[PDB]
């Protein structure tokens, strides 16, 4: 068994706990959920306007996942440096999840156009690759919502758990069976703006940044041990 | 009407609690237990394992659904001559926990230490290639087999899936991972060390029984194609 | 009815907190279709697991330790620090090593402090006898990791093992140090922040007597688990990453680049000067007094030939028919822009063809050539 312990040869005198910090710091870390919660980078872009594009269209589409995306590495120094972040390093330690997610996506300065946002549960996920970021139509029944650029440009978003299962798989996938990849991530968030085709010109090459956390409903599964890790001081200068 | 001992006390890890019955919520056909013949044990895998074996070695990646079909495929007949696996035949849709037996029969001057543990859906990732390995399946919850003193490795294994639904033949909506719970693999740890004039061999014997399992959606055994080598 | 109390005076700010994780409530955009609605768990699906000393309650194996009939009486077997961090070591241009789930979930903080059940299980029958000290030093520096060996231990905490008819036992190693808390060994990418508060060792008190019947080796693995005093607390930026995507990309100099927000490009006309992304700038090549630059990569045509300022404050990068045109011995030979000799060597705009924009910042070749 591996938790077993056959004979403890104990030196030590009992420990004063301190809490997980609540009696120096002010506040427990003991539960790793109220971690989780901190918001962490999620994926960065940068905007590139292929067509003259109409005002339905779609300017970027992502799957949404925990699991943290398909890491894209001029690197970002961010994904060349600060490897993976915190919440798909305690995710590789879950085959499974099930919860809400939270998104949070920033928008750059310049553009000033209307933003709509969708949440579609439809969409499954083939395989590991193309689970990134994808730069390109607003859609009616899908959950929606329009962020307004003057009053202020971040929308926040917390996206439900919409999957006909029980949990879903939260190491990378590698879409073995055809009806799993409907079963891992939670939907697809699709972010697209009003901008007609002169006022986007301007909008080429700014940086959108999203965020994500997962907001009190995600329960994870079943133990499964770490992969191999790579130490960060040993990449190169 | 199987009936089988061991002379040591086993080593169980459960990975986690009994599950629920689940057929109030998506079968409305005739859902029919058969724990008077599927809840009988089989032996699906035995193989030798020699001190040639190094450290970090795989023996067997059992997949325990289908390493019951598996194992009579590969063993000359079809499935509707053992009367463990006939629901699988007649039944298209399956469910239910699992009892994964793994013993051993070394003798007590051998030393070496074995170990079962049970991964849910290892084919649904690709990154197990790079956690195929002992220092990965020690840190989730395993048997150990001790083959000084012949230990054996009892171990539990409840259903839980995504879906809570296992099929057992092609299916509308997938056909690829029939029948896939995750990998019963049989990691080395501690290889043989033996004398000059040592016994070489080590027989390894794999036990299953499925006791609370429920069987949905009848069908005609012709539609039931045979399982992957 | 006229409301005529005069209202508040607040502070706008854009965003949410995002550190705070706890008793806070969070609004949000939720694309839920219920205000009322959370994710919920049926009867099979309310899962099993999360919690740092759920984590820390798991042994995960370290280190094979190979223990031989012949090793002598105070043969030294492990060194190894008395921090979560255990070294274990897998034979790419980076290498990635095995932890302890203490270990990893010690690395997602930046302090620690507690004990540290290490499991020695030594694998052998009942015929081997054997003795091992596995003693704890707190406080060895580097130039002191030397210098060690068991009657130097015994001094300090220890414990003797007979291996015999039972063959394991989960030594607790104690927290020893002058801090409440012990700083992360590895830190960030940051060649300053430390090493252990303590270390471990464990020399072989008796060597191993075996009978003539068994090997005259015997393995022993050690696992590491965290202690029952463990306690972690501050949440910092990790010391490990994943080996999903061990690829890398150094940043030498040496490499060139379109600068950022500028690429890509493509070739077209601009009224104030062929040049686009609003002309994408490029980098200024360090050039000493007396030499000349051009660039080759590593329209109409592909455009594999390439730096001057403009006069805007940013520098352009003209398109060439070939390295010849663009072989820049007459600007850095004092010309301009404006030159009717310049002129000539340039590209026309008919040139500008389909446009068809470059793949991301393409790395062009910085060839630098005496004047």
């Amino acid at each position: 068994e591996e938790s077993r312990n056959t004979t403890v040869l104990d030196t030590t005198t009992t420990l004063q706990s301190s809490g997980f910090g609540r009696a120096f710091f002010g506040e427990a870390f003991n539960d790793l959920k109220t971690l989780m919660r901190r918001y962490q980078l999620y994926g960065q872009l940068l905007l590139s306007v292929t067509t003259d594009k109409d005002i339905d269209h779609c300017m970027f589409t992502f799957p949404c996942l925990p699991q943290g995306l398909a890491l894209d590495i001029s690197p970002h120094e961010i994904f060349n440096r600060c490897r993976d972040g915190i919440i798909p390093l305690i995710a590789s330690g879950y085959r499974f999840y099930r919860g809400d997610l939270r998104y949070k996506i920033v928008f750059p300065s310049n553009v000033n156009s209307n933003i709509w946002v969708q949440h579609r549960p439809d969409r499954r996920l083939e395989g590991w690759s193309a689970a990134k970021i994808v730069n390109c139509v607003y859609n009616h029944g899908y959950a929606s919502h329009i962020q307004i650029t003057r009053v202020n440009n971040v929308i926040e978003l917390e996206v439900p758990f919409y999957n006909a299962t029980c949990y879903n798989y939260l190491q990378a996938f590698n879409a073995s069976s055809a009806a799993s990849s409907y079963a891992v991530s939670l939907g697809e968030i699709s972010v697209g703006f009003q901008a007609t085709s002169d006022d986007i010109a301007s909008i080429v090459n700014k940086p959108v940044t999203i965020y994500y956390s997962i907001g009190d409903g995600m329960q994870f599964s079943q133990w499964v041990g770490y992969q191999p890790m790579m130490i960060l001081d040993q990449l190169p200068a | 009407n199987v009936v089988l001992t061991t002379q040591r006390d086993p080593s169980t890890s459960i990975p986690a609690p009994v599950s629920v019955k689940w057929s109030r919520w998506t079968s409305n056909d005739v859902v029919d237990d058969y724990a008077t013949i599927t809840s009988r044990w089989y032996q699906i895998a035995e193989f030798v394992w020699s001190k040639d074996d190094p450290f970090d070695k795989e023996l067997a990646r059992l997949i325990l659904p289908r390493a019951l079909l598996s194992s009579i495929e590969a063993n000359s007949d079809a499935i509707c001559d053992v009367p463990n696996t006939i629901p699988f035949k007649v039944h298209a849709y399956w469910r239910g926990d699992m009892e994964v037996r793994v013993q051993i029969n070394s003798n007590k001057f051998q030393v070496g230490q074995l170990q079962a543990t049970w991964y849910y859906s290892d084919h649904e990732n690709l990154n197990i290639s790079s956690k195929r390995s002992v220092y990965g399946f020690s840190q989730m919850d395993h048997a150990l087999i001790s083959a000084s003193a012949s230990n054996e490795a009892k171990l539990v294994i409840p259903f839980k899936h995504v879906y809570p639904f296992l099929p057992t033949r092609i299916v509308p909506d997938w056909t690829t991972g029939i029948l896939d719970m995750g990998a019963l693999n049989i990691r080395v740890i501690a290889p043989l060390r033996m004398s000059a004039t040592g016994p070489t061999t080590c027989n390894v014997v794999v036990f299953i029984k499925l006791n609370n399992s429920e069987f949905t959606g009848t069908s005609s055994g012709k539609f039931y194609a045979s399982q992957i080598r | 009815p006229s409301y005529q109390q005069s209202p508040r005076h607040f502070v706008p700010t854009g965003m949410h907190s995002l550190a705070l994780g706890t008793n806070l409530v969070e609004p949000l955009h939720a694309l839920r279709l219920d205000a009322a609605g959370t994710t919920q768990h049926p009867v099979g699906c309310a899962p099993d697991e999360m919690t740092v000393s759920s984590i820390a309650s798991r042994y995960g194996l370290i280190r094979r330790v190979q223990w031989k009939k012949d090793h002598a009486k105070g043969s030294l077997l492990l060194q190894l620090d008395a921090d979560p961090f255990v070294e274990q070591r897998i034979e790419n241009p980076i290498s990635l090593y095995w932890f302890a789930p203490v270990g990893v979930v010690s690395s997602m903080f930046m302090q620690w402090r507690g004990s540290l059940e290490y499991r020695f299980d030594i694998i052998a029958s009942q015929f081997h006898t054997g003795r091992l000290i596995v003693g704890y030093v707190p406080g060895l520096t580097a130039s002191l990791q030397l210098q060690m060996d068991y009657m130097k231990l015994k001094s300090s905490s220890y414990v003797v093992f007979d291996l015999q008819e039972s063959n394991s036992f989960t030594f607790e190693v104690p927290y020893v140090s002058y801090r409440p808390w012990w700083v992360r060994k590895y830190g960030g990418n940051y060649l300053p922040s430390t090493d252990a508060p303590s270390t471990l060792f464990m020399y072989v008190q008796v060597p191993l007597i075996p009978m003539e019947a068994v090997s005259d080796t015997i393995d022993i693995n050690v696992y590491v688990r965290g202690g029952s005093s463990f306690e972690v607390c501050v949440p910092v930026q990790p010391s490990l990453g994943l080996n999903w995507n061990t690829d890398f990309i150094l940043r030498n100099d040496e490499e060139y680049r379109a600068k950022t927000g500028y690429a890509p490009y493509y070739a077209g006309v601009w009224h104030s000067f062929l040049v686009r992304w609003q002309i994408a700038q490029w980098p200024t090549i360090s050039v000493p007094r007396g030499e000349l630059a051009f660039l080759r990569i590593k329209g109409t045509q592909p455009w594999r030939t390439m730096v001057w300022p403009s006069g805007h404050g940013y520098n352009i990068g003209i398109p060439t028919y070939n390295a010849e045109r663009a072989r820049a011995q007459h600007l850095y030979g004092g010309g301009s822009l404006t030159d009717e000799k310049a002129k000539q060597l340039f590209v026309p705009a008919n040139q500008q063809g389909p446009g068809k924009v470059s793949n991301g910042n393409p790395v062009w070749e910085v060839m630098r050539a005496p004047l």
